[PDB]
């Protein structure tokens, strides 16, 4: 057998078992029958051994052969396979099992069962073999595309590899369908399948050509076969017939191209496939290869035609002007103070609502007693809920939180204690679907008033921003114009001038003078944060092509001294002046650096050497100013500004600046009169 | 490298923790990959399965967050799960607090502070979590290899989002059986 | 092993299989245990194979060892043996 070894014997169980060594390296065909992105072996391969050690040991049909859960083919080094035979009972049939284990795994891990069935005696005495000569294809057969067949099941699924697309032409004809297959490539080595499994499987395939399966759509496999006699030996293209056996079930007659009866299966059930059942066998990705970077995307839903309107009832702490939203649009059919209340009212006559509403509150301490009161008062809440009998249970149950979640991809604040709640009910929803529904609100009132356009939106989870709807969607990440810089592959980068003359234009794009080696006096730094100065804008515009490097200064932390700096050391937090820090690394001068004060920000260090350099150079080594004399600084709220009024504070100095008038608040604030 | 048995609830054991590293190596990033698991139904789950599965994730979450005030971190990563966004049934109590994880690092990037979420799917390498592996498997999630789930974690950290979900997904086999979630609507 | 060869693995009953094969010409010893005219296995036999397989998965001691029926060694060309081990149990046993 090109798969099996010499039947292994068995005194216990009593019988024999088949060993088998897997491998794409040694069969590659086995990995080219896939179905929705696994490789597995297919129900096709387990008859073909069931018929060759069955026939050998007496047993030669199958009465049953039922499939457990499929064997998935990862890459080279696949799993082995035994069968085990079962000993001749009272009336000479034996059981069978296939069982599968990864390859060299240890003796602790199990192995899955694949295979179960039953072997009987068959004698091929009655009906041996069919004449020659009958009308094959029937008259009034219809003829089926084939062509591009290959293709087609690729769309929903069947992925079939160079070693199983062989079916060539087929007919339909009203219960039943004829079609004929053949290997796309012949076998030449000496240990031969007497039918290929690829070749069965083709004659399988040839079910979903025809209309004996549900259209639902969904992918199925082999499931169960009973009733399989083989009779022939040495056939590698077959004439197919398939019937219903059943309301359920079809026959398969398959015969070569001479008549002859090679395989016939009594019934086949197929099954559709859970998804359950797959482990990623990588053959052409119907979805995610090796696994993606994914998130979550709030995207606005367009503005609804047409005002939308739900019965509710409002069921707890009415936050102000939440009410008023809803019976704008005529759907408030009550205030309650609790469940309790509410069920009372509608036994006692009031409306039935189609949406009880569960106003969740904000302002809870960000903390762990909060998190369990949230939790523990829905989890109760929901179990009174669905304890609730009578048509009020129908309603749908509408937890609106206040800012639970991040809508924009922005600094969005949260409350982290009500997205708690948010997750909770998220895992209720699938336990009990339909029941259940999440709305997020801002603190804007006119939020509370879309709310009624929220609910007319069967989506279980909802935003609302400024009266916008928003629906969340999972989304695979990719690079987009209109949106962040994405960092090159290196480690070293920075921003720079496109040269295009727009901010567009501005790319994050690798820095290699930054990883190279030092020269004297000079310090390597794992940049933390930047400065940013107008001058840096204007560069970003402007369309030469060669610009200037942008960037002044910032604050980060040394990894690299030259050998004659003393006074700074790697793991050192520094500020100072440097080109190019628009980035995470950058060169700079040892002597243009400063030690980073206790109880700083990365942030708050590098906003100042460029400010206060300037103004410090100017008030004191330029201007020579001393205490008593009068200073004028224009534009005295902007950066260089502000750092000069706090020196001249400092040094003595009578100071008049000016600013726009909205801006003089900033600078009465730095300690000027109205008359200054 | 330092091994510390320290529950991080415990602020004054995460507490005595930070105050004993060297001052000449101060802290300056964490990740935070502790986790428990405790499954049941809604109508089943009990108030202290609530507090054990809460305590590794939120408690410690907060603990950290509040501990660190004086130290500027530059990551600080936190592992969550995609049961957290799709709601894997039976694990209420998991995804509250998964959920929960994901809001503190916004709560974090608002304030001007990093920190990343990271809603993991499932990994290759226990009968809590084989439990949980035939809920993620039934929803269509599948495994990631060692290496890859660590690639995802490198290059997450070039990317300026709060909340971020490595995972891989067998979407073509919810479209064939028709079980497709809203959430997954445009991968089809 | 002098007698024994590779464990065949067994997914079934869990476990492995140990093939043996017995003949007077591999092995004259064999014949050299006799008791009233039948030359047989001595018992001791089946206890160095049970030692050595079961220090290998695990259960190296013995709790208990039943012998049936004694199996007699005819001249050339002796029966072949077969040793199965079982799975490991809620307690390791096999
Ligand atoms: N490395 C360098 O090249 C370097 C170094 C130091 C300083 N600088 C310069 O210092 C500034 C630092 O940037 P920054 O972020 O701190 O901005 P900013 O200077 O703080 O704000 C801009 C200021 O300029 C005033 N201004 C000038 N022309 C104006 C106009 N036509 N209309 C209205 N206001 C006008 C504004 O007056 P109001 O007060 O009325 O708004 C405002 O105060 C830059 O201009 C930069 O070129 C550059």
């Amino acid at each position: 057998h090109p798969l099996l070894g010499g039947a292994v014997e068995l005194p216990d169980r009593g019988g024999h078992v088949y060993p088998a060594r897997l491998g794409v390296r040694h069969h590659p065909w086995l990995g080219e029958h896939a179905l929705l992105g696994a490789a597995i072996l297919p129900g096709a391969a387990y008859a073909e051994l069931a018929l060759w050690a069955g026939r050998r040991d007496g047993a030669g049909r199958i009465e049953e052969l039922t499939l457990d859960a499929p064997l998935v083919v990862a890459d080279e080094s696949a799993a082995q396979l035994r069968l085990v035979v079962g000993p001749a009972d009272a009336e000479g049939r034996r059981q069978l099992t296939v069982h599968s284990r990864a390859d060299g795994a240890d003796a602790d891990t199990a192995w899955t069962r694949h295979a179960q069935g039953t072997l009987v005696p068959a004698d091929a005495d009655a009906a041996w073999s069919g004449e020659p000569g009958a009308p094959w294809p029937p008259a009034g057969a219809e003829p089926v595309e084939v062509a591009g067949l290959y293709d087609r099941f690729a769309d929903r699924g069947y992925q079939y590899g160079p070693s199983f697309r062989g079916v060539r032409a087929a007919w339909r004809a009203g219960d039943t369908v004829y079609a004929e297959v053949a290997l796309p490539v012949p076998q030449p080595g000496s240990p031969r399948f007497g039918v290929h499994p690829a070749l069965l499987d083709a004659a399988f395939q040839a079910m979903s050509l025809g209309a004996f399966f549900p259209e639902d759509g969904q992918v199925r496999m082999p499931f169960a076969l009973r009733g399989v006699s083989s009779s022939g030996v040495g056939a590698d293209r077959l004439r197919v017939t398939i019937s219903p056996a059943g309301a359920e079930a079809v026959r398969i007659a398959c015969v070569d191209e001479r008549g002859n009866p090679v395989v016939v299966i009594d019934s086949l059930v197929a099954r559709a496939v859970p998804v359950e059942a797959l482990t990623p066998g990588t053959p052409g990705i119907p979805g995610a290869g090796d696994g993606a970077l994914h998130h979550v995307a709030w995207t606005a839903r367009p503005e609804p035609g047409v005002a939308a309107v739900q019965r509710w009832a409002v069921v707890g702490a009415a936050d102000p002007g939440l009410a008023g939203g809803l019976d704008r649009a005529g759907g408030l059919c009550g205030a309650y103070p609790d469940l309790a209340a509410l069920v009372a009212a509608v036994a006692e006559g009031a409306a039935l609502p189609d949406v009880v509403a569960v106003p969740v509150p904000s302002g809870a301490p960000v903390g762990p007693d909060a998190v369990r009161a949230t939790v523990l008062g829905a989890l109760d809440l929901i179990r009174a809920w669905l304890a609730v009998e009578g048509r009020l249970g129908l309603a749908r149950l509408a937890f609106v939180t206040t800012s639970a979640v991040a809508v924009g991809d922005g600094t969005e604040h949260v409350d982290p204690v009500s997205a708690a709640l948010w997750g909770l009910v998220r895992s209720a929803q699938s336990e009990e679907p339909g029941r259940f529904v999440l709305v997020d609100l801002d603190a804007d009132p006119a939020s509370a008033s879309a709310l009624p356009a929220a609910l007319a939106a069967r989506e279980p989870q909802l935003a609302v921003r400024a009266g916008a709807v928003h629906v969340p969607r999972l989304v695979r990440h990719r690079p987009r114009p209109d949106g962040p810089l994405t960092p090159p592959a290196g480690a070293a980068w920075r921003l720079a001038a496109g040269g295009q003359g727009t901010l567009e234009g501005l790319a994050l794009v690798p820095a290699p003078d930054a990883e190279a080696p030092l020269t004297p006096g000079q310090v390597r730094v794992a940049v933390r944060a930047a400065g940013v100065n107008f001058r840096d804008t204007l560069i970003a515009l402007g369309m030469y092509p060669g610009t200037p490097v942008l960037g002044a200064e910032g604050a980060g932390v040394i990894t690299e001294v030259a050998p004659d700096v003393a006074g700074f050391a790697p793991g050192d937090r520094v500020l100072g002046m440097w080109t190019g820090g628009l980035g995470p690394v950058a060169v700079a001068d040892a002597r243009m650096l400063a030690r980073v004060p206790r109880g700083w920000s990365y942030a708050e260090a590098a906003s100042v050497p460029a400010v206060f350099l300037t103004a410090h150079y100017a008030l004191t080594r330029l201007a020579g100013i001393r205490p008593g004399q009068s200073l004028l600084v224009h534009a005295g709220a902007g950066g260089v500004g502000m750092a000069t009024l706090q020196l001249a504070r400092h040094l003595g100095v009578e100071v008049y600046a000016t600013a726009s008038r909205g801006k003089w608040d900033t600078l009465r604030g730095l300690g000027l009169d109205d008359a200054h | 490298v330092t091994v510390v048995a320290c529950d991080a609830a415990d602020r004054v054991a995460l507490r005595r923790l930070l105050d004993g590293i060297p001052a000449a190596h101060p802290l300056t990033a964490v990740v935070h990959a502790a986790g428990v698991l405790d499954d049941a139904t809604i109508t089943a789950l009990t108030a202290g399965q609530v507090d054990a599965v809460l305590r590794p994730k939120a408690d410690a979450v907060v603990n950290l967050h509040e501990l660190t005030r004086d130290r500027e971190l530059s990551a600080f990563v936190l592992f969550s799960s995609a049961a957290a966004l799709f709601g894997s049934p039976g694990q209420g109590n998991y995804s509250a607090a998964n959920g929960f994880v994901d809001a503190f690092a916004q709560y974090r990037r608002a304030q001007g502070l990093h920190a990343v979420s990271l809603a993991w799917g499932l990994w290759a390498d226990h009968l809590d979590q084989e439990g949980m592996r035939r809920r993620m498997a039934r929803g269509g999630v599948l495994p990631l290899t060692t290496d890859q789930g660590l690639a995802l974690f490198d290059a997450a950290q070039l990317v300026d989002e709060a909340l971020q979900v490595p995972i891989r997904l067998n979407v073509g086999a919810l479209r064939a059986a028709g079980k497709v979630p809203a959430l997954l609507a445009d991968l089809v």
